[PDB]
DNA sequence: TGCGAAATTCCATGACA
DNA sequence: ATTGTCATGGAATTTCGCA
DNA sequence: TGCGAAATTCCATGACA
DNA sequence: ATTGTCATGGAATTTCGCA
């Protein structure tokens, strides 16, 4: 207010305004001579407002709202309530987009045994192929090795009646799936529990985290397309000419195919591979589990010049998933409870409900 | 001569007729010679064209070297001569009236038999949901002659699912009386 | 044939085949003692019936398709006969993924002069708003002066009658859009020859290339957003607030607002500038040109480690623009014709048809 | 005293009524006051909704300190007075029956005035489409007090529609006949 | 103990909506 | 309460064949 | 002729479908 | 026949205030 300003007029010296500078009276206003010009030093009791008027016109940041009070005014530390005012504008909050990367991915250790985890998904819908519209595509994590289930709904009785088929074979100790209705049912879950297999889920809308078997769609796409090329799209009788298919192929990078390492030993197929013919089942397998533990596993990144990555207590927005057209992006700051490893977190919302949630549907809440 | 392997021979076999059930009424029986891993197929006959739509499913698997079969005219039949000549099968029959296996392959029949046996008492109608359970039950069960169950020896691991009680595999005198029963 | 591999018998050398390993005939057939096992040699005119069989398993590329033939057959040279499959396998070449990134883009230069050149573009559509669902979004590109046009559909009819509204202050030397159907018609042709305007075209199905109006879309619904905060979706009302706000907001970077750039001075604006207060008009203009001209110019990025920049006669391909479920993504190989800069092609489809098309929508056709 | 510049006074004033034309029958008239520049806008009225409803457009581009009108009801009202106030615009009325603007503004109306009757005569109902080309010739027109047009005055640039042709505007004795035949 | 060429390994790029 | 992946196809690097 | 702090500039990040 | 752009908000760097 007016008291600070006093003292000012008189040639006293108040910490903040520096002395070398003519303050006067003039219009009623304190002004101020500075090289760029003469500007109005408005009392304490007025700037908040002033901000707020500037920030306002078109809920700028932090440079392009400071330079339109500085047009008019000039006072100490004039940044320091202009980016008081933008960590205090929900609207700006809540819409604007981060300008932080998240931290690096991790890259999570391959399942030890076959059956140690399954990963699945839904493709689709498809051409409509014998009434079929989508795949269920299950991915064992070890071996890579894949099952292909055509399905009329990405329904939980179709995901059971298909997932009854292949665990004849075997039952895995766990099944990874996105949040996909059917994989989240009570029907879903009674049904594992059954089987005494344990469903993990991803975190919500960020299908990296399904990215075993989200991979796994590329390929079978793309044999897809390149079999059905000038025909008609009758994808259904091809499915299992591309599963096997796809099993019997090598990656360059491990030097195996997914059914040599769930096998040990190739199949009739063609170019199957000969080199066990001498040894024992029994040598074979004891060769099978040392290829299996000395496979390739890529590293974490670096991390980008400019990441971040969550603590404890720290405010943080949720993405807002599917956001109706001209509203937010982001939902209402929340706090980060627990750092599950440095990409997952689970925070309290504000409602407030526990959630857990991918470092990248997150951004750190900006002006603190 | 080179060591047995797993898709060295598949022997495969019809059971049945059988009580319908979810309009199912025969089992074909795929073992692994190698290995005694056995896949069940529910089919409505044992004709050549159930046989081959549920040997597609198999073979989108595994193929095996050679089909071992006894004469059956779904397995004789010239579509399922054409059928195993495109995929590069050999196919490969017991003599008439003498149906030979392996020791393995036929104690693995016996089970089966058996297993299904003492199942579909009380419920002889819901066999088709049974089978899953029945072949897990196949796989991790104890060969006396390896030391290894065909899950074991197919894949190289512990399973998620042993059998750790080996079953009485035996009909209760009281399930005899039940059986003895259904044939009125 | 049987030709070469009969000398190789008998123990003489042939070029190819190292001397240092012991060739013989085994049922029926050529075959070689290498460190990884015993492999058959095919005759020549075998060779390239395997490769393809191989190939054909999967439509597997380079390492793939050899490790499936390495595991019964050694020949000198292997590689090159399954990288000359893999070049002429028609299904494999328009549907795989490139793995060569585009050159680092252009930054032309900023317009010389406010009217020298206007980016336009659609915007929809939004929530019905009085009836309205779409906006039409005029740039100006060198003073980055907006203006908006609310329209029911994005046609030339409303286009013609918003630009006519908007000509009536100036008539500018180009107009650039994208391809869509309004700005591509007859009529609109028509309608900028009778006043002596051009139209320029993007190259199809790349945005980039209209950059300017893109980016001011993001501005435009960001801060209708915002203001739209809890309310319903009114924003027909708001454009003239929006477009008012948006051309007097500072541009950090070139510390000036649209506004500015075009008129040298505030109008009567909250926290309007001062600083001209005491020069005339035509000191103002001059002023002005200087500013205009000692604005901040971004250069081209560095490359990536990775990229390919089209060169004539090349083998290029176009990505198929809007391509059905389990159809290719690329067009068949086309040939360039003219590089009209680094980052823009003249091809010759194969119809064949010219077509001026963005690098990024390109790729070089793999193996020759 | 400080220096003339754009937008320290626009000058606004209804032109009409007019034939109709698509429906409209005023022209509402803004005149920049340092640099001459013209905007028009059709209305239906010379009320005060539709003066508002037209500088809304404007004032969506640049907003004026001063507007300056005559004391017509559609200026003199208090809405108008309201719209002003809330956008930081003085209101500014010359005395009754004794309008003053400047020279530059009432000359500029001159120009106005004679520019649509010369064009009205042949089509006095095609005016609508017409004044995007008015507006372009009069901002584009030189000023012998200055050296530049008010395009020039406005940007700071040449245009890229200069009406090198300076024109007759005077109706030639053909169209003053045209025009005492639509009065009959 | 070193050369030219082939084989193998590296790894950026893009795509699973 | 959880977590990216990996085919691809030139380039870089290593190994082979031979001396 | 150098310090602590403020102001200004840099620039990665993401988003215009 | 053509071509990315630029708000944002921490960090890096420069300039200010004072001595
Ligand atoms: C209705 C459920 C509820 C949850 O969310 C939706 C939407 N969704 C989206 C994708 C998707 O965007 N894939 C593209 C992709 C992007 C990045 C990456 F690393 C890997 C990728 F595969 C899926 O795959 C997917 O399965 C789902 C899905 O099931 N649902
Ligand atoms: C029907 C016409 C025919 C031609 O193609 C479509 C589709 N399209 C798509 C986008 C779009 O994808 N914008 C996102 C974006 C992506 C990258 C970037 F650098 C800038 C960006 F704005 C447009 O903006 C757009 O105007 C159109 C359009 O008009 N059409
Ligand atoms: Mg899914
Ligand atoms: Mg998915
Ligand atoms: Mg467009
Ligand atoms: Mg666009
Ligand atoms: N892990
Ligand atoms: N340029
Ligand atoms: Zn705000
Ligand atoms: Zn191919």
């Amino acid at each position: 207010l007016d008291a600070e300003l006093d003292q000012l007029l008189q040639g006293h010296y108040i910490k903040g305004y520096p002395k070398q500078y003519t303050y006067f009276l003039e219009d009623g206003k304190v002004k101020v001579s500075r090289p760029e010009g003469v500007k109005i030093i408005p009392p304490q009791s007025d700037r908040q407002k002033i901000v707020l008027q500037a920030h306002n016109l078109a809920h700028t940041g932090r440079e392009a709202t400071l330079l339109k009070i500085a047009n008019l005014y000039w006072w100490p530390n004039m940044r320091k309530d202009v980016v008081k005012q933008l960590g205090r504008c929900q609207q700006c909050l809540i819409t604007n987009a981060s300008n932080k990367a998240s931290g690096p991915i991790l890259r999570p250790d391959r399942p030890q045994k076959p059956f140690d985890k399954f990963f699945i998904d839904y493709i689709g819908p498809l051409p409509p192929s014998q009434g079929y519209l989508y795949v269920l595509v299950v991915v064992d994590g070890m071996t890579g090795f894949t099952w292909l289930y055509p399905t009329k709904a990405p329904s939980t009785s179709a995901t059971v009646k298909s997932l009854n088929v292949l665990t004849s074979i075997a039952i895995p100790k766990v099944i990874h799936s996105d949040q996909g209705a059917a994989f989240t049912s009570s029907t879903f879950a009674e049904w594992a529990k059954e089987r005494g297999i344990h469903l993990e889920f991803s975190t919500p809308y960020h299908p990296q985290s399904s990215g075993k078997v989200e991979r796994k769609h590329s390929d079978i796409k793309r044999l897809l397309t390149k079999l059905l090329v000038g025909r008609p799209t009758k994808w259904y009788d091809l499915l299992p000419v591309v599963q096997l298919a796809l099993n019997n192929t090598y990656s360059p990078v491990l030097k195996y195919t997914p059914h040599q390492l769930l096998f040990g030993i190739d199949s009739n197929t063609p170019f199957a591979n000969q080199d066990t013919l001498d040894l024992t089942r029994e040598e074979e397998l004891s060769l099978l589990q040392e290829i299996r533990t000395s496979l390739y596993h890529p590293s974490t990144p670096p991390a980008s010049s400019r990441s971040w990555s969550p603590v404890v207590g720290q405010l943080v927005q949720e993405r807002v998933a599917r956001p109706a057209s001209l509203r937010p992006r982001w939902h209402k700051p929340s706090t980060v409870l627990k750092v599950l490893n440095p990409r997952t977190v689970v925070i309290l919302d504000h409602l407030g409900n526990n959630r857990t949630v991918s470092i990248d549907n997150l951004k750190p809440t900006s002006h603190q | 001569d080179r060591p047995q392997k797993p898709f060295d021979k598949f022997f495969i076999d019809y059971i049945g007729p059988l009580p319908p059930s979810q309009g199912y009424l025969y089992v074909l029986v795929v073992v692994d010679g190698m290995t005694g891993f056995t896949w069940l197929y529910p089919t409505k006959a044992p004709s050549t064209s159930a046989t081959v739509k549920s040997l597609n499913v198999l073979t989108s698997i595994a193929i095996p070297k050679v089909i071992h079969s006894d004469q059956g005219a779904a397995f004789t039949s010239s579509t399922f001569a054409e059928w195993a000549k495109e995929r590069g099968i050999h196919l490969e029959f017991s003599t008439p009236y003498h149906p030979q296996s392996s020791g393995k392959v036929e104690r693995k029949h016996s089970d089966i038999k058996r297993l299904l046996t003492k199942l579909l008492v009380g419920r002889p109608t819901k066999w088709y949901d049974l089978l899953p359970v029945v072949q897990l039950a196949l796989n991790n069960t104890y060969s006396p002659v390896l030391k290894y169950t065909p899950h074991q020896l197919l894949f190289g691991i512990d399973s998620n699912t042993p059998f750790a009680n080996q079953d009485t595999l035996d009909l209760t005198r009281e399930e005899e009386l039940s059986l003895l029963q259904e044939i009125r």
